[PDB]
């Protein structure tokens, strides 16, 4: 629309470890051409990079981005990111901090049977879990309470913002489910949790409810 | 010497004198005369005539009120203009030169000033009693104005609109700028007309404008909107008495300007990638080609390129932004200059280049830059005159530097002898001239400065002060705004213009400075700074 | 380019706090000359000062004003249907800042529940999610005495949906974990939740036990 520039990457570490795609594609803007551009990475396990699938933002044909999108082993060690998907005509330098595993957090659910005054029938409980564990926003942060994976409507990767508290400060995201009066004296609470990037999944379930 | 009209029109060597006779004989108040201080002003009152004004009560009290209040501000700019002279050419000041506005006249229905120029037969009453007997066939173009040598034409800029004395002071510097302006003597061999007038030696366009100009016809109090960003002059009558009073002005705003430009220039040469360097600075040279007017290729054209990486990583010293004729490209184009061209030095876009023609003539975005800084280290009188009023040609020709001009043998004035006549023992050099500057500023702000500076730099939501007491919270500031143009610098739009940081911190302090005090008198605070 | 339209949503209580009352109306895709000109078709003789357009990092440059000076209308809002003249369009086009009073009671939630769970020996938890919407501005306010701090260096999470089957809702979760002591310190202990309609800015108790 007005420049020669690009916009914030999201990296894509999520895809490699919490998903069966290892997709390795952080976000880029600005790139309306074909998938030909070189990528380079400060430190490389093994694999070369691969860029991400085609999409289009801001009014901009298939944009770029940059993949290793199942490294395990090397994703493990935790050396950064700052993805770097450089078009011919930009820069080729690339940078968001995502080296080494930083300010890595635990997740602090906050479940509780709630007073349903509005609620005297109590079909539907609307409980906003407390949550933590994912200092790194560009992760797959999923709830599986119990061995059963909860609602389709209610499962996904919600964003979440960073939270003001003493000492260290994680971002958290509410985890509100509803489910039938059957399902609430079943006994099966959902636990809510957050998952730094340096860790394949990070995540931790403890709920009590009633 | 009388500024009554008829001993104007009635006085021999008058373009239109016969211009009486339909004067007597109007039959209603159709047309307007402003004859101020050097200026004899010719309008229509149908000139102003269109929705909004309607003939009648109306229109008459707009046209009266209006040109009352444009007589008085060419009586306030040319009192300005005779305060500033002191070389006993004050006493030309009183040349009679009309100022004949468009005829194109508008209708009640027209929305705005209409374009329909009238062919000498027109009913409209002005045309046929007066105008149109007093025969002078204008081109009558639809935009732009004109200044004939012996008159000045208005054809869009209205005369009596606040706008039409920023076009009347442009228009007069072509007109007289041969023998009134300067010492007496005539414009530079290589300068056209059009340099010493958009650039220099003319009121700014708008008040919140960031150029380097001298506010000396627009009088606006602190009581209108235009308080915010006011980046001018307040009062050019109250500010200027003598040629003192501008070369402290213009020394207090350079001085702020250097400061400004020195903290940008450090945080260039310290924090800064090399790819960033290339696209925040462009280097800036002389290309000679010939002109159709004079024979002679001694005539220099400023030309602005991209540097390359050699020279980006070459750019560490500070001193080198200087001797590598490095400017920034925040407001001034990547493309080539051209002579005699409406090129404006933006205020807060540091030059830090020096670059000087060692031929005659300097060029345009460079020329008008070097002459601003020359009012700072000497007054209109010397300084600026002789940079730009060939008053040394004669020098040049006994010492050499002849050039051929429309056949004859002339003088040749160059930038090494205007340096050397100027200042014979402070500089060698330009570079020298230019890094001598810096380091008075230096020197300066190291030690006095005023704490009271409030610039918010911060969004929609009312940010009321950052209160920089000491010259290093200022560079961290303006280390943090490069830093953030640097990042997602997209350079979308033409013009980023407002939108970067780094303009919006020098447009804040440079008004929190001139709203301390009264107008730009001192800039040093008189402590352990 | 393509004209957009985006809910500012300017904060109703600092408007209230604030001598000045706080409004914004702008629109989105201007693709031409570098000179623009904007004009409002309808004046309530209200302050409607424009501030310099910000862009959007996509280009598209877009142009802003302020629509301030209101104090007499506290709960009469006026319509938000902004119409300006610009370079790229000369007939204006239609801003919508959405305004629907939308009233509603608001009760928050606050449990004490798994000391074990939620204590790491020194740390301390406040629940007080924000429920009922009126406005289209909502925010997770809480009170800390006098102190004043800039609201832009503050950053807080959005709005959430809790509404119950054939009634509309919205939630804000007037949160942000703070010292626990003040509460026990006989201090004012009341989160602020922010509603032209009804913002109370305390909890709210059913008579119902």
């Amino acid at each position: 629309c007005c420049h020669p520039r690009l916009s914030l990457h999201r990296p894509a570490l999520e895809d490699l470890l919490l998903g069966s795609e290892a997709n390795l594609t952080c976000t880029l803007t600005g790139l309306r051409d074909a998938s030909g551009v070189t990528f380079t990475w400060t430190p490389s396990s093994g694999k070369s990079a691969v860029q991400g699938p085609p999409e289009r933002d801001l009014c901009g044909c298939y944009s770029v981005s940059s993949v290793l999108p199942g490294c395990a082993e090397p994703w493990n060690h935790g050396k950064t990111f700052t993805c770097t998907a450089a078009y011919p005509e930009s820069k080729t330098p690339l940078t968001a901090t995502l080296s080494k595993s930083g300010n890595t957090f635990r997740p602090e659910v906050h479940l509780l049977p709630p007073p349903s005054e509005e609620l005297a029938l109590n079909e539907l409980v609307t409980l906003t879990c407390l949550a933590r564990g994912f200092s790194p926003k560009d992760v797959l942060v999923r709830w599986l309470q119990g061995s059963q994976e909860l609602p389709r409507e209610k499962y996904l990767t919600w964003a979440s913002r960073q939270e003001p508290s003493q000492g260290t400060t994680t971002f958290a995201v509410t985890s509100i489910l509803r489910v039938a009066a059957e399902d609430w004296k079943k006994g099966d609470t959902f636990s809510c949790m957050v998952g730094h990037e340096a860790l394949p999944l990070a995540f931790t379930q403890k709920t009590i409810d009633r | 010497y009388s500024i009554g009209v008829y001993d104007r029109i009635t006085s021999a060597t008058w373009k239109y004198r016969n211009m009486v006779l339909p004067l007597l004989t109007l039959p209603e108040r159709s047309v307007f005369v402003i004859s101020t201080m050097s200026s004899l002003g010719f309008g229509a009152y149908d000139r102003y005539r269109s929705s909004d004004h309607k003939a009648g009560k109306a229109l008459n009290d707009f046209v009266e009120e209006n040109a009352r209040e444009t007589a008085k501000r060419q009586r306030d700019h040319y009192d300005y203009w005779y305060r500033i002279l002191d070389e006993q050419s004050r006493e030309k000041l009183y040349r009679t030169i009309l100022l004949y506005d468009a005829y194109k006249f508008g209708d009640d229905t027209t929305s705005g000033k209409a374009t329909a120029e009238a062919k000498f037969d027109s009913s409209n009453p002005a045309m046929k009693n007066f105008f149109g007997p007093v025969g002078n066939k204008v081109v009558h173009n639809q935009h732009g104005a004109y200044a004939t040598g012996d008159g000045v034409y208005y054809m869009s800029y209205r005369m009596l609109d606040k706008d039409g004395a920023i076009t009347y002071t442009h228009a007069m510097t072509h007109d007289s700028d041969q023998d009134i302006y300067l010492g007496g003597y005539g414009r530079r061999n290589g300068l056209g007309p059009e340099f010493f007038a958009k650039g220099l030696l003319q009121a700014p366009d708008q008040p919140s404008d960031a150029t380097i100009t001298i506010n000396s016809i627009l009088k606006h109090s602190k009581s209108d909107s235009t308080e915010g960003s006011r980046l001018q002059v307040l009062d050019p009558t109250e500010r200027f008495q003598n040629a003192a009073d501008l070369q402290n002005y213009v020394h207090n705003m350079f001085d702020l300007i250097y400061m400004m430009e020195y903290l940008e220039g450090q945080s260039i040469v310290n924090k800064l990638s090399v790819y960033q360097k290339m696209a925040a600075l462009r280097k800036i040279e002389n290309k000679y080609v010939k002109d159709p007017a004079d024979g002679n290729e001694v005539y220099a054209t400023n030309v602005v390129k991209e540097l390359t990486e050699a020279e980006a990583r070459n750019l560490n010293s500070f001193e080198s932004l200087i001797d590598h004729n490095i400017l920034s490209a925040r407001e001034y184009q990547s493309g080539d200059y051209e002579r005699n061209g409406y090129y404006t030095i933006k205020l807060f876009a540091p030059i830090y280049s020096a670059l000087s023609s060692e031929k005659g003539t300097p060029g345009d975005l460079m020329g008008r830059r070097i002459a601003y800084e020359l009012l700072a280290a000497k007054g209109f009188k010397d300084g600026m005159v002789p940079y730009i009023s060939n008053q040394y040609e004669e020098d040049a020709k006994q010492q050499g530097q002849t050039i051929n001009l429309y056949g004859k043998e002339r003088g040749l004035v160059t930038d090494e002898l205007v340096l050397k006549k100027v200042f014979d023992g402070k500089y060698k050099t330009w570079a020298e001239f230019k890094t001598a500057m810096y380091q008075e500023r230096v020197d300066q702000f190291g030690n006095l400065k005023q704490v009271t500076f409030k610039d918010p730099t911060k969004p929609w939501p009312s940010y009321g002060t950052k209160t920089i007491n000491n010259v290093d919270e200022l560079q961290a500031l303006m280390d943090q705004a490069v830093l953030k143009d640097a990042e997602g610098p997209r350079w979308s739009n033409y013009d980023p213009e407002i939108d970067s940081a780094v303009h919006k911190l020098k447009r804040a302090i440079f008004k929190a400075y001139l709203d301390q005090t009264n107008d730009f008198r001192s800039s040093i605070f008189e402590n352990k700074k």
